[PDB]
């Protein structure tokens, strides 16, 4: 009978104030349709491809219980991935607690990465007035912490690291990044081989990658000789090459502490809105 | 006058040293 939407309802009205499960990354596109069969329909949310999806709990085999991670979101019927290939098979037929979501962090590592090379005292004092602008405005929320493994090397002969970072290390810091997500605080590594967002693009992580553009090589030239820098020269001219739409969320090429400072934060305040709706208190 | 000023712009048509001042401003801090 109609009694199963209103227990449906039900669920999802419990669900609202429930703490999320796990996070995913999708992998494709998808828009709501009426042949879907939504046990709520008008309910369901859509999602465009690599879109994240925090998840509640399972509602049932067909769909699951989350929210998409944007503002004004609210909790509904994500897809299945057993119904979206049954969708898939169906659309090819008519034709005549690979996956379409990988795991994610509730909340996304935060990396500065950038101008040039890590481990010198220009772009390090950089990025640690960074942390520091970061850690004593977002008190009592960020929780920034270092990891000494390289997570960039995180992904029938075993797979070994030849490097000193071994990837069972890595893997252990990578579950130390899924518990300090999984309380739904704002995280930004301190990762010291990161000098380019690629290297992140295997990771499941899906770190929140940031970028403190010098658009002038001359300028940090000036910059590193005014206190090793000619592959600096190379790594910050590399990291100009990349292309901002989507390699970095946000671009730090403000000059002074104040503005960038200003920006950056604005940025995390969003952030910040978008994982956290009202409905979940 | 203003004939002759289109005349000649009909034709006719900073940032590194303020990036080096900056970051020399923010290497500072």
């Amino acid at each position: 009978r109609r009694e199963a939407e209103r227990q449906a309802q039900a669920q999802l009205e419990k669900a609202k104030t429930k703490p999320v499960a796990f996070a995913v990354r999708t992998n494709v596109r998808y828009s709501a349709a009426q042949e879907d069969d939504v046990p709520v329909p008008g309910m369901a949310i859509s999602f465009e491809a690599k879109d994240f999806l925090h998840v509640k709990e399972k509602f049932n085999n067909d769909w699951w219980i989350g929210r998409l991670v944007k503002e004004g979101c609210e909790i509904g019927f994500i897809p299945s991935p057993v119904k979206l290939e049954n969708m898939r098979l169906q659309h090819e037929q008519r034709a005549k607690f690979t996956p379409p979501y990988d795991v994610v962090p509730s909340m996304r590592p935060v990396v500065l990465v950038g101008p040039s090379l890590k481990g010198y005292e220009v772009t390090d004092m950089m990025q640690k007035a960074l942390f520091d602008f970061l850690k004593h405005r977002f008190e009592g929320r960020i929780s920034i912490t270092r990891v000494t493994a390289d997570i960039s090397l995180a992904k029938a002969i075993i797979e070994r690291s030849n490097t000193r970072s071994s990837l069972a290390e890595v893997q252990s810091e990578i579950e130390r990044i899924f518990e300090l997500a999984r309380t739904l605080q704002l995280v930004v590594l301190d990762a010291d081989t990161i000098n380019h967002p690629a290297q992140l693009s295997k990771t499941s992580l899906a770190p929140i990658i940031v970028y403190v553009k010098i658009s002038s090589p001359k300028v940090l030239q000036r910059l590193i000789k005014s206190r090793h820098l000619n592959v600096q020269m190379v790594a910050a001219d590399k990291l100009a090459q990349c292309p901002p739409q989507e390699s970095f969320d946000v671009i730090l090429d403000e000059n002074q502490l104040e503005d960038a400072c200003e920006h950056l934060a604005d940025y995390l305040e969003a952030y910040w809105k978008a994982t956290h709706p009202p409905s979940s208190n | 006058v203003l004939s002759g000023e289109f005349t000649k712009e009909r034709e006719k048509a900073q940032q590194l040293e303020e990036d080096l001042r900056g970051y020399m401003s923010w290497i500072t801090q």
